């Protein structure tokens, strides 16, 4: 599954791989996104209403993760023997390939939005998150299907607020996926009342590596820290192959009571949950957007030119973990049906094909950015159309991790609305605790009546309780932060904020 | 008119690219993009076109001496950036186009590619180092750039052919870690820039900090100006936490813009004094300098490059202004951007304000860093070169690596990663009124040696602002963590009663009157 001819090319940049692109380690999910890709132009031949005739052709080019983000785009936008020529005006270009479609990670993601930008080619990507693909300015033709960074947090933060978490801990990566999403989280908790403990930088580190000494000093101190500091909600923002060697000491160390907000980069990866050990460091939540899965995707799961643009081992690691990528039903894959879609439908309407046939007028790359930064049509039973920043509105939702090996290994808890800017259907959602209580995490107990609530040290959530002398009263109505006296012939006690 | 597009292109032999600023875009077409191409930029940049005269000094000088490259010439590539990858990017690709054709191939490999040049000196600006770096990856095209400084174009990783001049943020934040560490300060609240630049300083910073046992109290970033507005309110807020922190050094690792929004503010409200580890993008400004009663806000010191002036420039700067009048002379070099007449028309007033700059140095560098390089790698010696076979870029790449080249007596050599062993230096803005001078306090190796004995560190009796953080403190206290990195905490004594239950809590535990505890007590004795 990757090549197909056609009237009007589309081309999907893939990570098949991590860590030719066969020599890096498999990734099952970028096949799983392929499929999606797959089995959404599929349907759309298949279904004579969206483009009769002019059948649109895949070809993808496996992207190595951050490797090879160029060479990809290079081999797009070139005619057909493979000569791209340069011109100051590219309004009268033919490309075969019309929009390219997924790139995947958001370094990946700049990279071909740069290279693009001068063909004015659309990208739309099924995972980017990064906040600065917002701006239309940089990148004119990145389109996006997916909720930015901004609004993951806005979920995360809101989850917090429900749940009464007002002293977290935030662990990032070394990565931009890392600084800036935490950064980003810091930012929204300053004006939200939820105060930041400790940040500390997970080091980056591979799976197949074997550690190294300072490194291993710098994560046993991380988990110290974590293990000392009574905030016990560990926000983590890390590519999925790099928690795994932070969770292994995380977990020795008997680290029990904690609260993992997931990112969205590990909120939905299978591969930490064979550590099958994961329940003793406590309830694991992410956040993720979450769909119906496509109605026949079942179909093309199961069934049996350019450089590093095959795989070898794919498809049967993905048939092996099929178990979980059902029973998880995958979501991220809509993303890309979604991205895959827009392009048919910008593409369908510039032809005009009115139901009845499609007339094959020359296209541009250009002209499909036009038309298709607007598309209002029911896919799956959900509006697809694009904010002016380029993003559409795709529920995000909160996952928690449930072990057993039964069925659905990750949980929709709650439900978070782009648009609204809100949280709802927070499902009943299992705790590590002792009598499935909420795990508390305040810096301080609230203070009592009676009792003022005197800021110590850095952050405003943290409070001792003093208890104001006789003849002050908590003046609960203008002040908290100080006791006064309470005037008149009333003299208050110790404590007791009613003055007589 | 004057007469220079003409004079922005020479054939030599191996051709060498240019990507540099000499027009900026105007900030009023960029937004509307219905029509794929790169907005015009018919505006001037001076600097930019001293840049571009420095390059072509550079390639003139080595063109005349007869030990580079005998027998050889090298060709200029001048083109403009604007300093907007959508407008700097089609020179890059026809960098890479082939040999008099300007159509660029899509083959798998790249080792039967014969490119148009050689080494493209790259983009001053840093997201244009990203943009072509990630270009140039694919193609292993050496690119010495003249102006990037963010260190993520450090490792053989995503850029292997990246042999920036310029060294790296990482240098000089190590530098101010170390000038933190021996000045006893480790309860730094570290602030940078809101843009880019400064988070990339200050994640470097944080780990360089955390290295060096000087942990952050708070990690901050400060708006660029624009129109601030809730800007403004975010820059009150910045400098309201590290106040409330209770710190006396603020590395400010911050564009010039941004240090001027907070310096602007910060004064605005009489913000208390404290130190300024500046960075080296407004240790030497003058917009945070002129700010009128800005002299009361510590004393900055912070650490500056030290490149060997490269005299002459203005010299050759005026010799082509006047030279490219005579209409004989280009008129015969007659038979690139800033080409339309109005482009070229400028004049000595028109460009006669930067000259003695400290990057003109840096583009000769990154030339004659590829002069070097070629020499090198096609076995010429003096007076002769087997030149049997065109040189692929690759091969440079091969021979650029680990490189020492001699520019103007100083011994450049190119680190492992790709970037360049220069020394800094720490200037010092001392004031004596209304214009902080700035002169040698320390200079900086690897191995920061400051003169303790020439800072006036404001306050009375020039007593160095302490800054310290209780890391390990006495057992007779408890301890709170404290600091974005919990690393070191407050120590608070014990309270009569109280006794501590165990040394590892966050309180002091009262007792019954049974038992007599005084304060900094752990177990109630009677």
């Amino acid at each position: 599954d990757f090549y197909l001819p056609g009237d009007y090319l589309l081309g999907g940049l893939f990570s098949l791989h991590a860590n030719m692109c066969k020599e890096y380690e498999v990734k099952v999910i970028g096949y799983n996104l392929m499929q999606a890709m797959r089995f959404a132009v599929e349907e759309i031949n298949n279904d004579s209403s969206l483009l009769p005739g002019v059948l649109l052709g895949y070809e993808i080019v496996d992207v190595c993760y951050i490797s090879n983000n160029v060479q990809p785009v290079l081999y797009f936008l070139a005619h057909e023997d493979n000569l791209l020529p340069i011109q100051e005006d590219y309004s009268n270009y033919i490309s075969r390939v019309v929009a390219v479609i997924g790139p995947d990670n958001s370094e990946s993601v700049m990279t071909v939005a740069n290279f693009l930008s001068l063909f004015l080619l659309p990208q739309i990507t099924y995972s980017a998150i990064s906040d600065e693909l917002r701006d239309k300015v940089r990148f004119p033709a990145l389109l996006r299907t997916t909720p930015s960074a901004d609004h993951h947090i806005e979920a995360m933060v809101q989850l917090m607020l429900h749940f009464r978490w007002n002293w977290i801990i935030v662990l990032v990566s070394s990565d931009t996926y890392g600084r800036d999403n935490g950064q980003l989280l810091g930012e929204r908790v300053a004006r939200r009342d939820i105060c930041i403990a400790f940040q500390e930088t997970l080091p980056t580190l591979q799976p197949n590596q074997n550690m190294t000494s300072e490194e291993r000093q710098r994560l046993v101190t991380i988990v110290d820290k974590l293990q000392q500091s009574t905030a016990r909600v560990v926000v983590v923002f890390s590519p999925d192959l790099t928690l795994y060697h932070f969770f292994n000491e995380v977990l020795r160390q008997n680290f029990t009571g904690a609260v993992w907000i997931a990112s969205e980069s590990w909120a939905i990866d299978p591969v930490l949950h064979n550590l099958t050990e994961l329940r003793h460091l406590g309830t694991f939540l992410g956040i993720t957007i979450q769909s119906v899965p496509i109605p026949g995707f079942s179909e093309f799961r199961e069934w049996g030119y350019t450089c590093n643009q095959e795989c070898d081992n794919c498809l049967n690691a993905t048939l092996s973990f099929n178990t979980i990528l059902r029973l998880s039903g995958e979501r991220v894959v809509y993303s890309v049906y979604s991205a895959v879609y827009a392009v048919a439908h910008a593409l369908h309407s510039l032809l005009g094909c009115d139901k009845s046939t499609c007339t094959k007028r020359v296209v541009y790359p250009w002209q499909l950015l036009e038309e298709i930064w607007k598309v209002n049509f029911t896919l799956l039973d959900h509006q697809i159309f694009f904010d002016p920043q380029g993003d559409v509105a795709l529920h995000l939702e909160i996952v928690q991790w449930q072990w057993d090996r039964s069925q659905n290994p990750f949980q929709s808890v709650a439900s978070y609305y782009p648009l609204q800017r809100q949280l709802k259907n927070i499902q009943d959602i299992s705790w590590h605790t002792i009598n499935n209580t909420i795990p508390m995490s305040m810096c301080s107990k609230r203070c009592q009546s009676g009792q003022k609530k005197k800021p110590v040290g850095i952050h405003v959530c943290c409070f001792e309780c003093i208890d104001c002398l006789p003849g002050t009263f908590l003046n609960h109505t203008e002040d908290e932060y100080e006791c006064q006296a309470c005037p008149n012939n009333e003299w208050s006690y110790q404590s007791e904020t009613s003055c007589f | 008119p004057l007469c220079l597009s003409q004079q922005l292109r020479m054939k030599g032999d191996y051709v060498l690219g240019g990507l540099f600023p000499l027009g900026e875009a105007e900030e009023a077409g960029l937004r509307s993009r219905t029509r794929p191409s790169s907005p015009v930029c018919t505006r001037f940049s001076s600097n930019g076109l001293l840049w571009a005269l420095a390059m072509k000094m550079a390639v003139e000088e080595i063109n005349n001496k007869s030990d580079l490259l005998p027998g050889l010439r090298l060709g200029y590539d001048l083109f403009d950036t604007c300093s907007e990858p959508v407008v700097a990017m089609k020179p890059s690709l026809m960098f890479l186009a082939k040999a008099g054709s300007r159509d660029i191939a899509a083959y798998c490999n790249y080792t039967q590619y014969q490119p148009r040049v050689l080494a493209v000196i790259g983009p001053h600006s840093s997201e244009l180092a990203m943009v072509t770096g990630k270009f140039f990856s694919f193609f292993l095209m050496p690119q010495v750039s003249y102006g990037a400084s963010m260190e993520l174009l450090s490792a053989r990783e995503t850029f292997p052919s990246f042999f920036r001049t310029v060294p790296s943020d990482r240098v000089q934040l190590t530098a101010a870690a170390e000038l933190l560490q021996e000045f006893g300060w480790n309860w730094v609240a570290a602030l940078g820039s809101d843009d880019e630049y400064g988070r990339q300083g200050l994640s470097i910073f944080s780990a360089l900090a955390a290295a060096r046992g000087i942990c952050i109290a708070h990690e901050g970033l400060v708006p660029l100006p624009r129109a601030d507005d809730s800007r403004l309110g975010k820059v009150q807020d910045v400098l309201h936490q590290v106040n409330q922190s209770s710190v006396q050094v603020v590395l400010l690792f911050a564009s010039v813009h941004a240090a001027h929004a907070l310096f602007n503010y910060s004064i605005s409200s009489r913000l208390s004094p404290k130190v300024w580890v500046a960075s080296e993008a407004w240790l030497t400004s003058d917009l945070v300098m002129g700010l009128p009663g800005m002299a009361q806000m510590g004393t900055v010191l912070g650490f500056l490059q030290r490149g060997a002036q490269l005299h002459e420039f203005p010299q050759y700067v005026k010799t082509h202004l006047a030279l490219a009048t005579d209409p004989a002379f280009c008129s015969a070099l007659g038979e690139v951007g800033q080409r339309c007449p109005q482009c070229d028309c400028i004049t000595l007033q028109n460009v006669s304000a930067g000259l003695n700059h400290h990057q003109t140095f840096s583009v000769y560098a990154a030339v004659y860093s590829v002069a070097q390089a070629l020499h090198n790698t096609l076995q010429c010696n003096a007076s002769g070169c087997p030149a049997q076979d065109p040189v692929k870029p690759w091969q440079l790449l091969e021979n650029m690596y680990n490189l020492t080249f001699h520019v103007g007596g100083l011994p450049l050599r190119f680190d492992s990663s790709g970037n360049v062993d220069m020394e800094y230096d720490l200037k010092l803005w001392v004031w004596q009124g209304s214009v902080p001078r700035l002169h040698d306090v320390g200079r900086f190796n690897g191995s920061l040696r400051t003169e303790r004995l020439k800072i006036r560190w404001h306050t009375s009796d020039n007593q160095k602002p302490v800054s310290r953080c209780s890391r390990q403190c006495q057992e007779g206290q408890v301890r709170r963590v404290k600091g974005f990195h919990s690393c070191c905490y407050d120590c608070v004594d014990c309270e009569a009663g109280s006794y501590r239950q165990n040394p590892d809590d966050i309180a002091c535990t009262f007792c019954g009157q049974d038992e007599w505890s005084p304060e900094r007590s752990t177990r109630c004795f009677r």
